[PDB]
């Protein structure tokens, strides 16, 4: 049942066995159970007392790094910067997503930033990020009325100094996210497969808040998140095959033995090699 | 009743339909106790690598078959670390342990007896002369017998059970196992000439079927417990 | 979790997972072996115990593999699934692989066995190397034999199959985690620019 | 040892001190014991 | 026996001594032994109270210092930094570790970087430093895609701050780090000799995120290492003659009687100089 | 204080003139505990038949020598029941003892340094290629110095009584004994690839008499002890 | 006054409060005493 384990377990001293009538070596694998057989009955062990920690492979440890979901570069001379948010978007994050169904986290996101003015120096410059949520109104210009907003949360920040970081909680009307959604979105007979509207966050919008100079820029944009107090359930298992599109799963393969269709093992020269 | 599990070192042997594994004269190996050791040097008891199932090479059984043996000491004088230490020692004390297999489907029939015997003394037929070192000494292979009748020398095959012994009724079961003590007057001897038991299979009755023509191999498992070796040498 | 035994060319699909038995008339004879690699390309890769422990690069526990036999109800036969330390090269004949770790198993009413490959190493832990010949990385060779021969009527199927499983046991540890050698393509994807407008 | 100044609750470190597991519901899934 | 030494030791009042059967001063070194002759029983001495302490020879005092083990300089207009990690390319640092056997530390490494564009100024810039551990995939460009990886751990950090410092703990997968090895590598016949495969850490790649401007530059980088927390087994004698490589040891000598190799200490006139 | 006999199994070492015995770091072998294991099989424990003095070859001393070396788990690797234990088993774990043999007249000067140095890793002389499996690996035969000032590594022989070592000055004795433990980062190890000690024998000064011009041969013992394998294979 | 905020232990300062000392190893490293 449940009990709290901090470290490896050992193994106790074993002496031979010739007993009728038991067998601990068989199973039975269409019950869907698995296999008990301790090492104790099935060599002669000695006893080992073991110090291995199990602390590094919690859900907490594995999931929550600081992983790269965005990255757009805009020229200053639509000017200005708008992100409709998924995490589909990068394909290393987003497998060691696929591996549960659902998910329970608050976020914690650093905005990183660098210029590349087109004299090669720079002036010191001011950004502004601003969190849409769903329903409100987007800008459509670098000076719209939408900025003057006091009730839009934004945060100021120079390329000067140590990047910009926020936190955000659980946000979903449900008590977790869903990764997969095997259903629709709509009350309509045809709607959009694969997307429920309980997961949708909104826009972010980016813009630098200096009047255009004499001098064009480049401006490059990268956003991190690191999950915070996990909880996970259901895992899955891992997707093989490369990724194809965002808006669903769909599967291609790679044309020779490595991950493709009908191989994903390559392959070898005889079963008795 | 049926199902059964043997683990020894390293080895281990599983079974699903077997009868019940007998101790020959009602007695298990041990070591050698303090008021009958004679040899006053330490004996060097490895413990493991040299008790685990060593298994021989498979014989065909065929409708014209007609007995095979092995000699148990000298079957297992060229086989792993129990082939190492009796080169080097020159005394030994052990206790083995024989596990017979043979199956077949539901269609086919047949018995075999699987008898030990200590002290086998073989005799050739209808000539003076003694056998020599040539026809016995056939390491990890064994002869067949050429008149399993009267056991190849003279004694009558139908008071054979009187030894420790199995059958493999192909009917019932597929499998035997027996367990043998050290038997001898002394309370070590020397290996490489030597030999007390003489392990035995003899098929009363042929098998037949009418389905197909398929191969049907019998194989031995022995397995030396509690051995212990004195007075080293150099080979 | 189930794993490609039967890995070879002209093998289409899901076929691949399981390997093909049948009846011969020499007295022993070799059917498989896996090479035991979770980091090269081998058996192992596709597995559970392959794909989360390729994200950590330190690995000290046991194994387990677990064989299904998918035969018919009239068919007999023994088999050996013997393991050998890393010492030496695969062995080739039943005489120099009964020395290792192995499980004699009759097919019997119920239909697995399971062969623990316990923890033999010098050191506390192992390392997910790229050389296959290291001394912290070489872990073994499993291999399978005849015992007996596979015998059937004449109204059952001559070839039976063979499925087989692994998983680890309850003292596996994993530790140093780092990115898996697994994704590996840069191919850019569809609707990517559609979020910004 | 953790510090926080903010008013709200999710604005706090993570923490690893859940050791607690149930291992026997992947494995041992069967309702009849073995 | 096992002793709490603070200071060093004292000395106590001598008297004349005329003892026949003793002799303090003879001794066998032929047993093996150093010798044990105190010096009060040598000459006559007086009473002195001793406060000298000797808080400064301790291993981790004389070991735990900032030694330079990496340096290299990359032009930017193959574009990043690439290492494979030993402490054998500096012959400062190299010499006093090879006085032990074992060792068991924690380091603390510093990346110090200085740049000069070849407008002789520059903006800022941003770096990039990531530990890519044994078996993983390293990068082979500036813009790969194994740059967006999460789980590997990487830093940020810019020139006009004050340099990066992380800490690395224990790796090794023995008890201690073997400094030397009387072994080869592989199980096949014909390997490496002089090199464990339970010593090789990995790579540490770095790069300039910024993309290339007008402006060509030139990157150099220093990496320094602290010892922490140091335990050390089975002392040797020092390296005299000069290093020729790092795989191995081997050992050619100075042409002139200072550390030649038929003289380690140079020559004088006659022994009754 | 001089006279001394060891015995080892079977075996015996008398002595009446020689200097005390020294153990290595001030410590004796003994067996793995129970909380510093890692590999969980039964280790072998043969206890006899690999605790022995096992003597090497014979070497001559003359003017002209200049030292000699051995490699202590690889000199051993086929003689015996130790050369056995190894080859079938893929870990070991094991201490030694070691004892020098060289005697001459009342006439004879010389002195010998004794010492036994873990983790030698040798170097070639004026060259960049790393040392092979050839110039390595010389069983039950051993190398001779090219370079003994600087042990053919660097370092100098001026501060190599750092290691645990002795004496064998002519005037006043005739053997040498060292007691050597398990010293190694691991529990167990690999022996057919990684060599933990290295004996070596060095004349500092070199003999000289005028009496007559005669062989002196100088002969080393070794005798591993508290021995333990695991792991076992075919070959 | 030592100061460390880490949850691991490994991140903490040197010490220098190790003072214990057996030279009786390396110059007296005899069986039978002299």
């Amino acid at each position: 049942i449940e009990s709290i384990i901090k470290t490896a377990t050992d193994t106790v001293k074993s002496e031979i066995n010739a007993e009728l009538g038991v067998v601990p070596s068989l199973n039975a694998v269409e019950t869907g159970a698995t296999s008990n057989t301790e090492p104790e009955e099935a060599i002669q062990t000695r006893t080992v007392i073991n110090q291995h920690g199990v602390s590094e492979t919690l859900v907490e440890n594995f999931l929550s790094r600081a992983a790269l979901v965005s990255k757009r570069s805009f020229e200053y001379k639509k000017n200005f910067f708008k992100w409709t948010i998924n995490t589909r978007s990068f394909v290393q994050l987003r497998r060691k997503l696929e591996l549960f169904t659902y998910l329970r986290f608050d976020a914690e996101i650093t905005i990183l930033t660098t210029v590349a003015v087109n004299y090669v120096g720079l002036p010191d410059l001011t950004l502004q990020a601003m969190f849409v949520p769903t329903g409100a109104l987007t800008p459509e210009k670098q000076d719209s009325f939408h900025w003057q907003s006091g009730s839009n949360a934004s945060v100021f920040f120079k390329i000067s100094d140590p990047p910009a970081r926020i936190t955000i909680p659980f946000m979903c009307i449900n008590s977790a996210y869903s990764v997969f959604y095997d259903g629709f979105a709509g009350f309509e007979k045809n709607g959009l497969y694969g997307i429920n509207p309980a997961d949708t966050i909104g826009n972010l919008c980016v813009r630098i808040v200096n009047e255009h100079q004499p001098v064009g820029f480049t401006v490059t944009v990268r956003v991190y998140m690191k999950p915070k107090h996990i909880k996970a359930w259901a895992p899955r298992p891992p997707r093989t095959l490369p990724y194809m599109s965002i808006a669903n799963a769909n599967y291609k393969g790679k044309e020779r033995a490595p991950n493709a269709l009908n191989a994903i093992i390559g392959n070898r020269d005889s079963v008795k090699t | 009743d049926r199902v059964l599990q043997l683990k020894l070192g390293n080895s281990a042997i599983v079974t699903q339909e077997a009868a019940n594994y007998c101790c020959a004269y009602g007695e298990w190996p041990n070591y050698l106790p303090d008021h009958e050791a004679v040899a006053i040097d330490k004996p060097t008891q490895p413990e493991t690598a040299t008790d685990r199932f060593y298994t021989l090479k498979s014989v065909k059984w065929e409708t014209g078959s007609t007995g095979w043996w092995w000699k148990l000491p000298d079957a297992l004088n060229n086989i792993g670390m129990f082939g190492q230490n009796v080169q080097h020692h020159y005394l030994y004390r052990s206790g083995f342990l024989i596990h017979v297999q043979c199956n077949a489907t539901k269609f086919h029939q047949g018995a075999l007896l699987v008898v030990a015997i200590p002290e086998h003394q073989r005799g050739a037929h209808n000539t003076n002369t003694s056998p020599g070192f040539d026809d016995i000494m056939k390491g990890e292979e064994g002869g067949t017998f050429n008149h399993p009748y009267v056991l190849d020398d003279g004694t009558s095959l139908a008071c054979a059970t009187i030894f420790p012994h199995q059958w493999i009724n192909l009917r019932t079961n597929n499998s035997a196992t027996i367990v043998l003590p050290w038997m001898n007057a002394a309370p070590m001897d020397f290996p490489l000439r030597h030999n007390q038991w003489t392990l035995a299979i003899i098929p009363v009755v042929p098998l037949g079927t009418r389905t197909t023509s398929s191969m049907v191999p019998i194989t031995v498992s022995i397995a030396p417990m509690c051995c212990e070796f004195n007075g080293l040498r150099h080979a | 979790s189930m794993m490609e035994i039967n890995n070879t060319e002209s093998a289409v699909g899901m076929e691949r997972l399981k390997v093909d038995i049948s009846a011969l008339t020499d007295v022993d004879q070799l059917l498989f072996n896996i090479p035991l690699d979770i980091q090269l390309d081998g058996p192992l890769r596709n597995t559970l115990v392959g794909n989360i422990s390729r994200y950590y690069t330190h690995w000290s526990g046991s194994l387990e593999m677990t064989f299904m036999f998918c035969g018919s109800f009239m068919a007999t036969g023994k088999l050996i699934l013997c393991y050998t330390p890393p010492g030496g090269s695969c062995p080739t004949t039943r005489e120099t692989a009964m020395l290792g770790t192995h499980i004699v198993w009759d097919f019997g009413l119920q239909s697995s066995v399971t062969l623990i490959i316990p923890w033999i190493s010098g050191s506390h832990y192992r390392m997910f190397n790229n050389d296959a010949k290291s001394t912290n990385a070489n872990v073994g060779y499993v291999t399978c034999f005849m015992q007996t021969n596979l015998i059937v009527p004449s109204e059952s199927s001559d070839t039976c199959s063979l499925i087989g499983f692994i998983a680890a046991k309850d003292d596996f540890s994993l530790r140093l985690m780092r990115d898996s050698p697994d994704i590996g393509q840069l191919d850019h994807l569809h609707a990517a620019e559609a979020a910004y407008q | 040892n953790q510090i926080n100044f903010y008013k709200d609750s999710y604005a706090a470190s993570a923490s690893k001190q859940d050791f607690s597991q149930d291992p026997s519901k992947f494995t041992e899934p069967v309702v009849e014991g073995l």
